């Protein structure tokens, strides 16, 4: 069912003249300076001032579209800045010598030295964004399909704009429309995620896999022809793959096995391009468009058959759990932060699956030769994951304070969660203290006995050994599959388990990443880091209500400072200060994830390949003896790689030289805000306020110092803001010199 | 000659800089094709180190051992370029800037709202005090002379003593 | 020589004495 | 949309746009000026 | 236990009595126009120190202040 | 009701575990359970010392290594008799009287750790030099 | 003698606005204890404009 | 008095209640009157179900007592909690109401305690109070 207000909210800029005009706090002036900050924090918090969760929905439905435009305009300057500024036909022909780069710098001051010898006849910044290899996969040939997807992205982007105040000012959408969570299944299981993937499976076949055979024999990219010439002349697909001569007739039929050899099982990768098998990934989307297109005929709508959701979480209860799942259907089709908690779970918990599964099975042509593209493309998605997790802990502590109900939630699954929250957290609380020690002092055990003159004595594979045997025999188990338990599969899943070594003109594509000593230490590091920020963001969700401290948190709110400095003292008790403890943890957690990465690959991985088959690495497989000691990870990583980020002033990479001062700085600046509290710099200004009111000219909107928890904030924005980019821009200038 | 300093045009250090630069570029050329758009990206590039250095010998400036311009500020007009000259420069624009706002708060807040004039800017208010701005050493002297410059201390908000 | 007798005195055994006495001192009460 | 205009964000972009557009033309056509002449 | 003052600036607005988590404050009768009413502290011994009562208070610079002082078991506001 | 009922809570099989344990159990004498105590936990010390030490192929690895076990007894022997001078001052009372509540027999306690720690520290050496 | 609606400059050394002009908004007509309430157009740190002070820390600025 | 003993409400949880320092000193209680079988939050985690009653709770701090006081004035509108400290292990009876009406309410026959005969800028120096018994705050 479909019901839709017609125009409930006016097309004008009378609203526009005035900031704050959305809540009855805001919408009476600035009598001091926090009123700017106050402003600008709960803008997009839809539910603080609009009760009517009606309201809010339709704020959120239309919040979305205005997110799709600006990823749109986002994707045109993507394409844009591919076809006019970038040197992609040159890299068409010669994909592993020439560097793939796009934004040319304008000539000024001298930053025009940014524009660096990259290849061919081209000057400009080299990226590292991967956009070259994903339109070589794409089949994009020339800059004319590149202009035509940026003009193509801009008129997505006035769709969706047009969309977002279509929805809002003139037809929006009521409650029950947006409570349908079946129909919703239903439509992005089959339409969203299976059409999707089905329709891409038909670019794959039909545009992307004809270019790229010819690119794998390598006639020219201009010699080949274009992709709608792949529709019109059925003699030409049938000159490649010749099952194109038959039709759909095959598919009708139910005689798919003449379809193998453009939709096959080969898994592996390329020998001359170093990535998947696009044949493999035709296949692959193909399965997946019918596993998600049946995958929206599961749920119930109004035709009888199907699933109902609230029915399947009423009959899920043991003698364990009381009465199980039931209430939280409920739970989760009226409060919008409990669906954005584990919205922002999965999604972030994806995009590391994403950047795990992509190094060790390259999917696009001439990705894994460029070392400067995969080490980023991890390094990216790590942090875009994990920031993405920090929100699911931030939004599942607002669903506490808010949109908790006690009647709903009686002896359900979130009501028993919250009966031992003692028990989770004190026995997370344990193997932390756990991990840290039998992790962490494995390495100042290993410092001290390098010290000490005692090699013998420590943890290593010339010493006593911590062998990685349940990960060694997963490395056994998936290298063997290949005809024995996946028997159509010409090759394994990737190299990396075990197999024979890649090599694309002379540097590694892929090759078995053994595991050892040091491998168990960091992984146990991994282990370790991430236990503990769950355990901030585990206590800020359970004790976002009450706690023994404080049993009236929830009626303080989700983002309050402190409740002073009684009870021994209060200070981040909030839900709202365990998500800004968490994000350094989240810091903490994910840098040592990329330099175990960044070392693991340049010693044991990553290197160069001669004619007669013997590989030679980047740093030359000093991870195995360097890593275990906390002295080999800061001599023979941080001061030993840093060398190309340091002498990179009066070169192209010196941009990147100075984003690693400039992190640096940032960094530092965080501190001032992390360390210090806002009652110095209130009477600080007390005296800035008097030399302007000495002089006759104070403002009327009366300066203030910033709030506890703003203070927080800007720390912890600079903090993350000054580490990120320093790891940023020491990523980036050490593998466009050594990869 | 003030400091050990010999001028920029007589500086053989200053001048193996300019050597160096251009070898650095002309290698840099020696790559790609004459006629190219890199080419005379790259040609456009050297003529500009041109007219950096020769622009640096006849500015009259002080080259060390390592062959760079060093300014010399205790201020003397033989160097007046430096920091003098720029000097008077700068405190006009800044002076300009301050004279603004100050007299713009001032004649905000004799008014109903004077808060959310500082949210909006009157245009016209705001070009009456960018006129009030560009007189600001004549202006701050009559301001001072008569007394309206400063309050006393018993009309400023003043901590427990 | 007698460094060696000395440093495990004063390293561990002279320290275990003190924390020793200093602990019930502390919880002592009237 | 002209009352939007002066609203302080706006407003305090489009001349910190245009006092370094400014320097950007300024070094763009008078390069590398150390001193005054 | 912690020490809570009122002084003579209170103008019974009932604020702070209201915000106290313990129950530490309560509204008497004034003998100075027998019409109006102050703040008390009856029972410091429970006071936790948490001064949501000052931030309660309207008068500009609080008419009830607490000091901060020796901590019990009550004040240190432990369950154990 | 105050405590969670789990329907692993109360159960027979972990808590006849715990009132049969020489810290718990009803018969015994302080001088007996300080006995029981120190004679498993001496046996199991020596344990990681004398194949995780700084000597480990030597005459030698098992005789150092014993050593260190009945070092850590005699350690936790003073750190036994520091918790009894601290919690009890005068031997406090409280509402279960038993050997953990009030002490009354502490002394003996730490003397019987002291006998089966370090004895059981020795047996064990036994066990690995001989036999 | 302070009336309503009067400009006056507090003397009380720990207020917010101590040695500022604010204006009367009433007086109250009994005998208790700082009866002259001044309304002011600087908030406090509590975001509050009025107070309450006796007639010996106003004055009579007009 | 407290009316011990009282039905403790359909509850069965909470880890986070009532520990060790229950049986040595000082615990507390709370008895009110629910009009209605309603589902409430605790202190500790959040359900029991109000019984009709005389309804009673244990816990562990007068904290925690004042902190579901004031829920059930405002969700439920059963203004007529009575929360206790207890006997021989506790200290004193009858917390709250201590005059029997509410502590915001102004009541005759109240003392006040604690009251400073000043303002704050009039209280002397430090300096002053140096080396003596009397308190800077104190009257
Ligand atoms: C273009 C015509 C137009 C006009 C005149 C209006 C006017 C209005 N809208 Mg509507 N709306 C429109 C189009 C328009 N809208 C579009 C295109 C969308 C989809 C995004 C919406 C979705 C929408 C919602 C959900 C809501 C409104 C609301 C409003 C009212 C108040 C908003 C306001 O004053 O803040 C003016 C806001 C701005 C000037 C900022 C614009 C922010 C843009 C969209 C994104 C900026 C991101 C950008 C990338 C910057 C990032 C940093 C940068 C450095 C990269 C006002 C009547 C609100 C309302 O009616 O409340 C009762 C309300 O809740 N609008
Ligand atoms: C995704 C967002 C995005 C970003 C960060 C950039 C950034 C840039 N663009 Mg691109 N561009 C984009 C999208 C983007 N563009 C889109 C969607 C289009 C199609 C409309 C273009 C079409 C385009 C052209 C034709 C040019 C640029 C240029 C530039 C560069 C100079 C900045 C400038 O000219 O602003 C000017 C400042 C303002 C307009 C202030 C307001 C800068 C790197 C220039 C360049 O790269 O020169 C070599 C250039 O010539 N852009
Ligand atoms: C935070 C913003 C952000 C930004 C700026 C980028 C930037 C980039 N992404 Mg990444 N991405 C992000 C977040 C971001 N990502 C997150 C959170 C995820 C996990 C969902 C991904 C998953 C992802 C994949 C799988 C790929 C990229 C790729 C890229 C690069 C190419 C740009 C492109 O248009 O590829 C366009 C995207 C594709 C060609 C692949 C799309 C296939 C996925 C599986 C579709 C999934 C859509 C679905 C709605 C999301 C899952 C929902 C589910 C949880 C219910 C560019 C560096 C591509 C790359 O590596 O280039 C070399 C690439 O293959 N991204
Ligand atoms: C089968 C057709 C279909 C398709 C292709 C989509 C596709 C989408 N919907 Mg969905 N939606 C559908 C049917 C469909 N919807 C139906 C039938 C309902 C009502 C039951 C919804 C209710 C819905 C909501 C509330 C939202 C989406 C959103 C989205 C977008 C997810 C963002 C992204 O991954 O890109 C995506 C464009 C998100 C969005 O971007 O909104 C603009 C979002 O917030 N949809
Ligand atoms: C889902 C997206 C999609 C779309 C829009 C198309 C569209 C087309 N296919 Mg393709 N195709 C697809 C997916 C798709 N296909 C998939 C998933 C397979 C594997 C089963 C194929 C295998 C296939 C073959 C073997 C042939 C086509 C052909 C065609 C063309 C004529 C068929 C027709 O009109 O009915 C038409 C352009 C015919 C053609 O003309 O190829 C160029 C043809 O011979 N298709
Ligand atoms: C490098 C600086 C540093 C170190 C060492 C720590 C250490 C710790 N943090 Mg902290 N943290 C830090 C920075 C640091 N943090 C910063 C900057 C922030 C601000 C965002 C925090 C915020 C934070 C939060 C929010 C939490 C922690 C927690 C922890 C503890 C985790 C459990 C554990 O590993 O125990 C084992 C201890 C170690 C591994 C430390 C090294 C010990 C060595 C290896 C052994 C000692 C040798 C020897 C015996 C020492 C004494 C000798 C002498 C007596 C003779 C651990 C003590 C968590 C916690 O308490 O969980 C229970 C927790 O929740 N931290
Ligand atoms: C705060 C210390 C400071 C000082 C005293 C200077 C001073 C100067 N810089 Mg430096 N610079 C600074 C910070 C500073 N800058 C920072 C933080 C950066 C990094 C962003 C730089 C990066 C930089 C570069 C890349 C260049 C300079 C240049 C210059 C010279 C200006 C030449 C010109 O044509 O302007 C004359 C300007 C006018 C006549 C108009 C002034 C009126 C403006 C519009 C008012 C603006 C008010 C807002 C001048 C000596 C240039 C130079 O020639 O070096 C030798 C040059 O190319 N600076
Ligand atoms: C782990 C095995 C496990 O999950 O057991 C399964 C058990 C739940 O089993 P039931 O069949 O009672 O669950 C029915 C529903 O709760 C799930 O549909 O979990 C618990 O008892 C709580 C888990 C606490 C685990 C503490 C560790
Ligand atoms: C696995 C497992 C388990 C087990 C473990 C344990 C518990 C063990 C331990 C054990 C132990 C821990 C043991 C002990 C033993 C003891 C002994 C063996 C002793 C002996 C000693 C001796 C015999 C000595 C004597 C002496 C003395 C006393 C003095 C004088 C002299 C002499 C020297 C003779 C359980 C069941 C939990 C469960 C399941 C799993
Ligand atoms: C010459 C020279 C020099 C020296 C310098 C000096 C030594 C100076 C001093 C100076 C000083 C020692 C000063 C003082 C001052 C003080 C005062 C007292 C001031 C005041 C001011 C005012 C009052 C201001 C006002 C204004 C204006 C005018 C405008 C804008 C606004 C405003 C308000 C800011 C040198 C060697 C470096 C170099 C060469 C040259
Ligand atoms: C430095 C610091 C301050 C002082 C910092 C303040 C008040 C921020 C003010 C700085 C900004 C940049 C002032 C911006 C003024 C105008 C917006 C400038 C406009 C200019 C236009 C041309 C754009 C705190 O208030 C604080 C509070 C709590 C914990 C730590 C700290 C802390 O460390
Ligand atoms: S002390 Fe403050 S909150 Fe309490 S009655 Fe007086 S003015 Fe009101
Ligand atoms: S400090 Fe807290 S508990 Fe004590 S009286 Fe003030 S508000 Fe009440």
């Amino acid at each position: 069912k479909i019901v839709i207000d017609k125009d409930p909210v006016s097309t004008s800029f009378d609203k526009w003249a005035v900031p704050g005009h959305f809540s009855r706090t805001l919408a009476k002036g600035p009598k001091t300076t926090t009123w700017i900050w106050n402003l600008h924090a709960d803008v997009h918090d839809f539910d603080s001032y609009t009760s009517d969760l009606e309201e809010v929905s339709r704020k959120i439905f239309s919040a979305h579209f205005g997110h799709l435009a600006v990823v749109f305009i986002w994707l045109s300057g993507a394409y844009f800045h591919g076809a006019r500024f970038s040197n992609y036909e040159a890299w068409l022909s010669n994909p592993t010598t020439i560097k793939p780069s796009a934004q040319v710098v304008w000539p000024i001051v001298g930053q025009e030295i940014l524009n660096g010898d990259v290849g061919g006849g081209f000057q400009g910044i080299q990226i590292t964004s991967g956009l070259f290899q994903m339109w070589r996969a794409s089949g994009i040939t020339t800059e004319l399909q590149l202009y035509v997807t940026a003009i193509g992205a801009l008129v997505m982007a006035a769709l969706m704009l047009f969309a977002g105040w279509f929805h809002y000012h003139k037809a929006a959408p009521k409650l029950e429309w947006f409570q349908n969570a079946e129909s919703m299944m239903n439509h992005h299981l089959g339409g969203l995620f299976g059409l999707g993937s089905l329709s891409w499976a038909g670019h794959q076949i039909h545009v992307s896999l004809p270019v790229n055979k010819l690119l794998d024999s390598g006639v020219s990219p201009q010699e080949i022809p274009l992709p709608h010439e792949f529709i019109l002349n059925k003699d030409l697909i049938a000159q490649l793959y010749p099952s194109f001569g038959q039709g759909l007739t095959p598919f009708f039929t139910l005689n798919w096995n003449e379809y193998s050899d453009f939709l096959t099982f080969k898994g592996g990768l390329n020998p001359v391009t170093g990535g998947l098998w696009l044949s493999d990934s035709a296949h692959h989307h193909l399965a997946i468009a019918v596993l998600f297109i049946v995958a929206g005929h599961m749920y119930r709508t109004n035709w009888g058959i199907g699933h109902s959701m609230k029915e399947m979480y009423d009959s899920h209860k043991g003698p364990f759990t009381g009465e199980g799942h039931k209430g939280v259907y409920e739970i989760f089709t009226n409060s919008w932060h409990a669906q954005l908690s584990l919205n922002l779970a999965l999604f972030g918990s994806l995009s590391i699956i994403v950047a795990h599964h992509m190094y060790s099975m390259p999917p696009y042509p001439y990705l894994a030769t460029d070392y400067a593209t995969s080490l980023c493309l991890f390094t990216h998605h790590v942090w875009i994951g994990g920031f993405l997790i920090v929100g699911a802990g931030a939004h599942a502590a607002i669903f506490m304070v808010r949109d908790y109900d006690p009647a709903q939630n009686y002896n359900n699954l979130v009501d028993r969660v919250l009966r031992h929250r003692d028990a989770i957290i004190s026995h997370l609380n344990w193997v932390c203290i756990f991990l840290g020690f039998h992790s962490f002092g494995l390495y100042i055990h290993n410092d001290t006995m390098r010290a000490l003159g005692r090699p013998q004595d420590m943890f290593s594979d010339a010493a006593i050994q911590l062998q990685p045997v349940f990960a060694q025999w997963v490395q056994g188990v998936n290298s063997a599959a290949a005809g024995n338990t996946a028997p159509n599969a010409l090759a394994n899943a990737s190299y990396a388990f075990g197999g024979d070594i890649v090599s694309v003109g002379g540097k590694v594509a892929m090759m078995p990443i053994s595991l050892g000593t040091a491998d168990f230490l960091v992984h146990h590091i991994h282990a370790f880091t991430i236990h503990v920020t769950v355990l901030i963001l585990l206590k800020g969700v359970l004790f976002a209500r009450n706690s023994r401290l404080i049993p009236d948190k929830a009626n303080l709110g989700f983002r309050f400072p402190c409740d002073g400095p009684g009870r021994g003292g209060t200070c981040q008790v909030s839900a709202w200060d365990h998500v800004f403890l968490g994000l350094f943890w989240m810091y903490n957690s994910l840098s040592v994830v990329l330099f175990h990465f960044s070392w693991k690959m340049q010693s044991d991985v990553w290197g160069n390949v001669t004619a007669d088959g013997a590989v030679s690495h980047i740093t030359g497989n000093n991870f195995a003896q360097g890593a275990i000691t906390i002295n080999g990870w800061l001599r023979d990583f941080l001061w030993a790689q840093a060398s190309q980020v340091i002498q990179s002033y009066g070169s192209a990479l010196s941009a990147y030289g100075l984003m690693f001062l400039g992190a640096h700085f940032i960094w530092a600046f965080s501190l001032m805000f992390l360390f210090s509290g806002r009652g110095y710099w209130q009477e600080l200004i007390e005296s800035i306020v008097w030399a302007h009111n000495k002089l006759k000219f104070a403002p009327s909107i009366q300066p203030r110092a910033l709030s506890i928890t703003q203070g927080r904030a800007v720390g912890v924005a600079h903090y993350l803001l000054g580490g990120i980019a320093t790891t940023w821009s020491f990523f980036h200038a050490r593998i466009i010199s050594v990869g | 000659d003030v400091a050990g300093l010999i001028p920029c045009s007589q500086s053989d250090a200053f001048e193996r800089r300019l050597k160096n630069t251009t070898q650095r570029l002309e290698n840099r050329l020696k790559k790609y094709e004459p006629g190219s758009a890199p080419a005379e990206a790259l040609q456009k590039q050297i003529d500009k180190t041109q007219q950096r250095f020769d622009k640096y010998r006849n500015s009259g400036l002080l080259c060390g051992a390592d062959g760079l311009p060093h300014l010399i500020t205790d201020g003397r007009w033989s160097h007046a370029g430096e920091f003098t000259i720029p000097g008077l420069l700068f405190l006009y624009i800044a002076g300009f800037i301050g004279w603004s706002g100050r007299s713009y708060l001032q004649a905000v807040a004799a008014s109903d709202n004077s808060t959310e004039k500082e949210i909006i800017i009157d245009i016209p208010v705001a070009l009456q005090s960018v006129s009030k701005g560009f007189v600001w050493p004549l202006a701050a002297l009559q301001e001072f002379s008569s007394g309206k410059l400063t309050a006393r201390d018993e009309e400023i908000t003043i901590s427990p003593r | 020589n007698l460094p060696s007798i000395l440093v495990p005195m004063v390293g561990i055994v002279l320290p275990a004495i003190v924390m020793a006495l200093l602990f019930v001192y502390i919880e002592t009460d009237e | 949309f002209s009352k939007y205009l002066s609203t302080a964000p706006v407003i305090g972009t489009l001349t910190a746009f245009f006092l370094a557009g400014l320097l950007i033309e300024i070094n763009r056509f008078n390069p590398d000026l150390l001193v005054y002449p | 236990a912690h020490t809570v003052k009122i002084y003579d600036t209170c103008i019974g607005c009932t604020q702070c009595v209201r915000a106290c988590p313990t129950d530490v404050l309560e509204m008497v009768p004034w003998d100075g126009c027998r019409a109006n009413q102050i703040a008390s502290a009856p029972r410091t011994e429970d006071c936790v120190g948490c001064k949501r009562c000052e931030s309660a208070c309207p008068t500009d610079f609080l008419s009830i202040r607490v000091y901060l002082g020796a901590e019990t078991t009550r004040s240190m506001g432990l369950g154990y | 009701i105050g405590h969670l009922s789990t329907p692993i809570s109360n159960s027979s099989a972990v808590n006849g575990l715990l009132a049969n344990l020489p810290a718990y159990r009803k018969g015994l004498t302080p001088r007996l359970r300080g006995l029981e105590i120190g004679m498993a936990h001496g046996y199991f010390l020596t344990g990681p010392f004398v194949e995780l030490g700084p000597l480990r192929n030597t005459d030698g690895g098992i005789l150092y290594g014993s050593l260190s076990a009945v070092g850590l007894v005699v350690i936790l022997t003073a750190c036994l008799a520091l918790y009894g001078k601290a919690n009890f001052s005068g031997s406090s009372k409280s509402k279960d009287a038993t050997l953990w509540e009030s002490g009354e027999g502490w002394s003996d306690f730490v003397s019987g750790w002291l006998i089966g720690g370090a004895g059981s520290v020795g047996f064990a050496y036994l066990l690995l030099q001989y036999i | 003698m302070v009336q309503r609606g009067s400009k006056v400059r507090i003397l009380r050394k720990e207020s917010y606005w101590y040695q500022e002009i604010g204006t009367v908004a009433s007086i109250d007509q009994s005998g208790i204890k700082y009866p002259v309430i001044v309304r002011f157009e600087k908030v406090n740190y509590s975001n509050v404009n009025s107070n309450n002070f006796s007639l010996d820390e106003v004055v009579e600025v007009e | 008095t407290l009316n011990l003993n009282a039905p403790t409400p359909i509850f069965g949880g909470s880890t986070g209640g009532l520990l060790r320092k229950a049986e040595v000193e000082e615990f507390y209680s709370i008895t009110w009157t629910g009009k209605s079988e309603t589902v409430f939050e605790l202190p500790t985690g959040g359900a029991a179900i109000m019984r009709a009653g005389e309804n009673l709770l244990r816990l562990a701090r007068k904290e925690q007592c004042i902190a579901l006081g004031a829920q059930l004035k405002d969700k439920f509108k059963i203004t007529d909690y009575k929360i206790y400290r207890v006997y021989p292990s506790g200290e004193v009876q009858f917390l709250h109401p201590k005059d029997g009406v509410f502590p915001e309410k102004v009541n005759p026959g109240r003392v006040a305690v604690g009251s400073n005969k000043r303002r704050i800028g009039q209280n002397p120096d430090p300096a002053k109070l140096k080396f003596k018994g009397q308190e800077t705050f104190d009257s």
